[PDB]
């Protein structure tokens, strides 16, 4: 079973196609992350998933069925970017509109006020809100009724570093109830580590999808392999370089390995079966490493030292 | 039906704009003091006051409804309103249906407060023809007021900003208000053999404001038109509303 | 349907002075409008209405009798030319209705047979302006 | 036609006067000798509905307390109630009731006759086109009308070329015209009442005469009507309510050059006064335009004042103040506004008259005093009611 | 030294929203302040800028006044959020901000070739989107060679290229002596690029340092994540009767949570046993200290899905 | 100077505001229309107090439409804090926004009335050159002062406020009631009074509004007619000099530019 099928789609305005050929599979626990940088291919799949554009050369499939239908959308949150609601309205007046437009129960009301930590600012108005205080609320009405699928398009921005945190501790909550969900942010640090499989997309096309594991496997991106608590200081510092590594050997007692990552970590019990590791610290590329890899595999050549 | 879960937002939205209830109490006061005038110092009071309700309620009717659709739009909702069980009719009838209320009763309070001040300060005013000439006159004071109504959601729907939606609404009061109505009488002054006098009754029909006065003076034309071209200027101008709403 | 001089009844009232139009010698004017026919007991009461700015603009064709052609003291509907293409005399003894007496011809020979008859001047319709009939009604009425 | 002779005249005094006794009597009547008959109260003295009644035609006689019925009809001849020939000077007709469908007085020729204090009830069928009128006054001079009750004859108190005649103090009610006016140069009427009439006063083209004190209570149409009056005297007159039936016009004023209109009172007409293009440059000054729904009607450009010697009327709708404290008000006031006269010249615009846009033009005018048309304002005007006594 | 921060205790209202902070700040250094409920994120901000009069206290930025107008030349401000002049050019923003600044109009037009604006340049500010504005923001706070930047969240609504490209710019310029204050609310991320973190909350300055004084001041367990292992529930049966906090993720992923002293015993039981595909061990992130930090003075953990 | 060189945004910013190009142009082509209806008409003292009376609706309008967002469109917008970070007082970025916008409303009034004089050198022929200057010389240099009051009302209620839309309600109710409010409430005081109210305190208040002020200097030379007046009749009742009259527009800018700047130093 599988939320989103986006089965070979190409989405055009006129004679320009802003959308080739993108194919994916949304499963049914996992968390998406669509990254888009140049093009509209982050913007147009997300009007496509949703009933607000067309396919003009695919079809979508949401939940199995047409993303129009009203039986889809009952079971769908949304949340855009940088929703201002009605500023004279109140907050809790705000969902009970919402909740009687989803059509879920106004007893859910008062649970996602509480369950968001909107109780302090409930029954205030909406201009007298902060940024976060709003996503607080835009969050709340995805979460009306029994979704089965969700948008979260920048779902942290101006949020309290603490409640960013319990925002993904909410989501980790849901999927294992068995609602996957597809984020969409620009800060990549900080959803790297609750994103299932990323999306990473060009201009046009899909660039790469897959796991973090997949991707770092996949894309030869350096690693940094730092370790302390040395065995001898000699012959296993010199190792390295027949295999095939430039290791910095530094001398206060700790290894510097750079590796290409096909020889991939420790790799079966090599880089520990010695018997005296002694506290080493791994510092994997991050999820930004590899973005900036897969937009110079399609244009979009680097800059400067500092440009931009 | 969700034509009307989005119609008690848009009255609880309404009623709480401080810039409708500005004019909405300066409304009332218009009325009670062109009343107080008109007794102290029916017919030739209901004249002024159709006067006065051609200049404020074609206001009160932009004032609501210019960033209805493009105010959504800047707001984000509209995009997230899409993406519920909705179709874009029900959004737009459904806000004509909150919008609409509002302006039915801001001449509940209007001409409520108006016919206190008459019902109370002529003794002797007949009142049988009173609440016949009044249920006529708060009937067609909505009637106006709704086609301003559905003229404030072509024009915004047809805009992409919310300040050149004022700019709009703003241009749309001064046409159907003050400069239609200025231009017929500017041809009568340049000349009076290039315009015929037996076309200008039919002329006013272009004219929901002209078409307002008309039906508070009682011409070739008979009254039942008059109410079925009121009512056909709200659904023309509804469905050209919900024609530029689905081409978004 | 403004081409047609309607006549006059006995039960003919002016659109002016509102008296009976038929009881009193001379021409006497009418105005028909094509939406609605107002007489006059006079001619130069009927040039006093139409000399109004109410009443330049209005298309409305005004009809005279021809005294060239009827008795002075009883003028028949019969021939009835218009009044714009005349040739009114002015100054003379006779006693009309309302203003100063304007015997209207359109032959213009037989207004000259009443000029030098009386003393007065032919003049035509447009010459005609507010600064001559209250001159020449002072000249008739007065003294 | 008998004479006054062949009845039975009882002799109060052996100077040829007279004394009919009470019973009734048949036929016309003539006077031939300078008798000054009485009446008894019973003295009806009846004809059978053809001739004039009481034919006069000598000098000095003293008609007194007769009771006249049912003359002739016939206009043309001059079916008279009263004929009164141009050889009889100085007749005196004193307190008289008549009911016929003719002349109830007619005189012409006359000097010095004296109509006073008489009762002629004219019609009630006939269609206000042959009744015959109440008084009529054909080329008289020295005439004394005063005090008599005219009802529903036709046009009232005609008065045809009659030089020096006095009308105080009569009741005319229920005919075409109140009191009509032909040529009648250096005449005077004073103290008249006019009750629902078609037209109240007909000035036509009279000169020289003075109308004081009149009052018009709910005429038809007009009120006081004046063509080609000049060097006339309009003082105090009480003109009220002239009703539809013209839309009701208080006065109209239609080529009168001359004359001095002061200390009127114009009260709940649709027009205060009609001033027409041709009647300009004349003395009003002291009138009271009350209650009218539209005072001045004015169709033209050309500028009017409306004050002589500083001291302007009064007007029900000068929303002015007087600071330093005279009669007189401090600003201005302009009866008649732009739009006021473009309702006159276009009558198209009054499907227009209730926008918002005429709404507007009546306040750039009051902003923007270029684009006002000179009118029929006047400098200084009035403060108080000047007619205090007038509404009594 | 940049920023001397010494004794300072704002009040207003006789409220006291700041409260006795030390935070003196190198002329080399990068530092990161972030607040969460206390307005100290807010204040003393302010106080660094010369706009607020500290009550109680000096405050001594680059060795002078802080409201003298020849440091004011030497410091740069991206602010919150700066819609700048709708109907105003790219340039003729730009150039207004060199004029007032003292600038030379040598900078302005090198300085649009520098941030990415050059093709959105000579165009008006309204067709801007909230990444140009905060690229023309930035455009400002480089004119005229600062000593002192001061950023309040400068990677908002920006594309995750250009991201790391402003924080390339701020290594060139940390190099060059220009001590900057990175004032954020997107904690990891910032964490790659700072050289001393400063917690504040509650308007006490909780801890103040660098990422390995943090860790060093507060025993926090490492991070072991492993992915592709054999069976989910055949390991995480094992964790948790060890004494260790450890979830799911995917169908074959997890993350466990060490004490720091049975790290390398638990990682034998990952190599030589039922052999995955990827280990990462993390350290304790700036976003795990910074919930460590909060807890630890006023604020209480919520629930599993409260907030 | 800073004052200069914040100037020089505030005259290229309102310059491209597209709302004042229409109602300075409209400025313009309705002070052609009345002295073209003046010119043909001939007259001389109902062109002069419909002129004035023009500017009385225009001049007010043109500089609130300008300064309503001048302080808190700034705020809002985040580029006012900003700019105190920059080498800058509280009073530089105040008058230095009462420059800027000046000189548009120096220069709005400069098409308006020179191209008025234009319409009738051009128009009018044997017009007297020294009179037509004078007058006009005087309707320039007292409708920038009409504008500056105006300007410094605007700076007034964008302090005060914190958002931008409740500064556009404001700006509004000071157009209103200084403009055509002001001059209904003094008619009806006077009219339900008859002038009985106070024959010696009403004429002082003519004083207590800008735009009466500003009627009085232009009226002075040319009253000619009575009834154009209106309620400016009481100005023949001031016992004042023109002198005061300048002064006293002049000390409409000075205090309310004060309060101004007392309201925004402690914005
Ligand atoms: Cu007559
Ligand atoms: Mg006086
Ligand atoms: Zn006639």
């Amino acid at each position: 079973m599988n939320a989103v099928e986006i089965q070979g789609v190409s989405q055009r305005y006129g004679s320009m196609t802003v959308l080739h050929d993108l194919n994916l599979n949304l499963g049914e626990g996992e968390v998406l992350g669509l990254f888009g940088h140049n093009g509209a291919g982050k913007t147009t799949s997300m009007k496509l998933i949703l009933g607000l554009l067309s396919p003009s050369e695919g079809q979508v499939k949401v939940l199995g069925r047409a993303p129009n239908d009203p039986q889809v959308r009952r079971q769908l949150g949304y949340l855009p970017e940088n929703v201002t609601f009605y500023p004279q309205l109140s907050g809790r007046e705000t969902l009970r509109h919402f909740a009687r437009l989803k059509g879920a129960a106004l007893t859910q009301v008062d649970e996602l006020l509480e369950q968001v930590g909107l109780a302090h600012a409930a029954d205030r108005r909406v201009k007298t809100y902060s940024k976060g205080m709003r996503q607080r609320l835009g969050l709340a009405q995805a979460l009306l009724g029994e979704p089965r699928l969700l948008l979260l398009d920048e779902p942290t921005v101006g949020l309290d570093p603490i409640a960013t945190q319990d925002l993904y501790l909410l989501i980790d909550r849901l999927r294992q109830r068995g609602t996957s969900i597809i984020l969409c942010s620009h800060v990549l640090p900080g959803v790297e580590a609750h994103i299932n499989r990323a999306a990473i997309l060009a201009k046009g096309c899909l660039q790469a999808v897959g796991s973090l594991s997949q991707l770092r496997a996949e894309a030869g991106l350096p690693v940094r392999i730092r370790a302390s608590g040395i065995s001898e200081r000699d012959s296993w510092l010199q190792r390295w370089t027949d295999a095939g590594h430039s290791a910095r050997g530094l001398s206060e007692s700790s290894i510097e390995v750079v590796a290409v990552n096909g020889h991939k970590l420790v790799l079966l019990r090599q880089l520990l079966g010695e018997g005296e590791p002694e506290d080493i610290e791994i510092h994997q590329p991050s999820l930004e490493d590899l973005y900036r890899y897969y937009m110079e595999r399609a244009g979009d050549v680097r800059a400067q030292e500092g440009r931009l | 039906n969700q034509v009307w879960n989005i119609a008690r937002k848009e009255l609880s939205d309404g009623l709480r704009n401080r810039w409708l209830l500005a004019i909405s109490l300066l409304f009332a006061v218009l009325a009670v003091g062109i009343a107080w005038l008109g007794a102290a110092a029916i017919p030739a009071t209901i004249a002024s006051l159709a006067s006065l309700a051609t200049f404020l309620m074609p206001l009160i009717a932009l004032l609501l409804a210019y960033d209805a659709i493009v105010g959504e739009d800047e707001g984000g909702t509209l995009m997230l309103l899409l993406t519920y069980p909705l179709g874009r009719g029900q959004i737009l009838l459904g806000k004509f249906v909150g919008h609409g209320l509002i302006l039915a009763l801001a001449v509940l309070i209007g001409f409520g407060c108006a016919a206190l001040a008459i019902a109370l300060l002529v003794e002797g005013v007949e009142l049988g023809m009173l609440f016949w000439a009044f249920g006529r006159f708060m009937i067609s004071s909505t009637l106006l007021g709704w086609v301003f109504l559905a003229f404030a959601y072509v024009l915004s729907g047809k805009v992409n900003e919310k300040s050149s939606a004022a700019g709009l609404a703003l241009g749309v009061w001064f046409l159907f208000v003050l400069v239609f109505d200025l231009v017929l009488l500017a041809l009568l002054v340049l000349s009076e053999g290039k315009f015929n006098p037996e076309l200008l009754p039919w002329l006013l029909l272009l004219n929901p404001t002209d078409i307002y006065r008309l039906i508070n003076l009682s011409l070739p034309v008979p009254a039942a038109v008059l109410w079925l071209c009121l009512l056909a200027w709200i659904g023309v101008s509804l469905l050209l509303a919900y024609a530029i709403f689905r081409r978004r | 349907q403004s081409l047609e001089p309607v006549a006059f009844h006995d039960s003919d009232e002016c659109h002016v002075c509102g008296m009976i139009i038929t009881d009193f010698p001379g021409p006497k004017g009418q105005a028909v409008e094509k939406r609605g026919v107002k007489k006059f007991c006079s001619t130069a009461e009927m040039l006093g209405w139409w000399l109004q700015p109410e009443n330049r603009l209005l298309d409305a064709k005004l009809y005279v009798h021809d005294m060239g052609r009827s008795v002075w003291e009883k003028p028949d509907d019969g021939h009835l030319i218009d009044a714009t293409s005349a040739y009114y005399v002015v100054g003379t003894s006779l006693k009309g209705a309302m203003g100063a007496s304007l015997a209207s011809f359109a032959e213009e020979q037989d207004a000259k047979a009443l000029a030098g008859m009386h003393g007065g001047r032919v003049l035509r319709f447009e010459e005609i302006d507010q600064a001559l009939l209250q001159e020449a009604a002072s000249m008739q009425h007065g003294g | 036609a008998p004479q006054s002779i062949t009845t039975l005249p009882l002799q109060p005094d052996g100077e040829n006067r007279w004394r009919l006794p009470a019973g009734e009597y048949q036929g016309q009547f003539t006077i031939e000798q300078p008798m000054q008959l009485r009446c008894e109260p019973g003295a009806v003295i009846q004809s059978q509905g053809q001739g004039s009644s009481l034919l006069i035609s000598a000098p000095d006689v003293l008609v007194e307390g007769c009771t006249l019925y049912e003359w002739g009809s016939d206009l043309t001849a001059m079916d008279s109630a009263v004929f009164i020939l141009p050889a009889a000077e100085r007749a005196q007709i004193s307190n008289n009731r008549m009911r016929g469908p003719g002349f109830g007085v007619f005189v012409d020729g006359t000097r010095d006759v004296q109509v006073i204090g008489n009762e002629i009830d004219g019609d009630a069928g006939v269609r206000s086109q042959d009744r015959g009128n109440g008084i009529h006054l054909f080329a008289v001079s020295g005439a004394r009308v005063l005090h008599n009750h005219v009802r529903n004859a036709r046009d009232g108190i005609y008065i045809d070329t009659s030089n020096g005649n006095h009308l105080e103090g009569n009741v005319i009610e229920d005919v075409r015209y109140g009191v009509h006016y032909m040529f009648a140069n250096e005449n005077s009427l004073i103290d008249n009442v006019t009750r629902r009439t078609r037209t109240g006063y007909a000035l036509m083209q009279s000169r020289k005469l003075t109308v004081t004190g009149n009052r018009s209570e709910q005429d038809q149409n007009y009120g006081i009507l004046m063509n080609y009056i000049t060097y006339s005297t309009i003082t105090g007159n009480f003109v009220s309510d002239v009703q539809r039936g013209g839309e009701g016009k208080a006065l109209f004023i239609y080529n009168s050059l001359f004359n001095t209109i002061e200390n009127n009172h114009f009260e709940k007409s649709s027009l205060g006064i009609h001033l027409t293009a041709g009647s300009e440059d004349n003395r009003i000054s002291g009138n009271a335009f009350v209650g009218n729904q539209q005072q001045v009607k004015y169709v033209a450009s050309r500028t009017q004042e409306w004050s002589v010697d500083g001291r302007g009327n009064y007007w029900s709708d000068y929303l002015g103040w007087d600071r330093n404290n005279d009669g007189l008000g401090d600003i201005a006031y302009e009866p008649n506004d732009n739009v006021d006269r473009l309702l006159w010249l276009y009558p198209q615009v009054r499907l227009l008259m209730n926008s918002p846009s005429i709404e507007v033009l009546r306040w750039v005018q009051r902003a923007f005093p270029v684009i006002k048309s000179p009118g029929v304002q006047d400098s200084h005007p009035l403060m108080k009611l000047p007619t205090e006594k007038l509404l009594t």
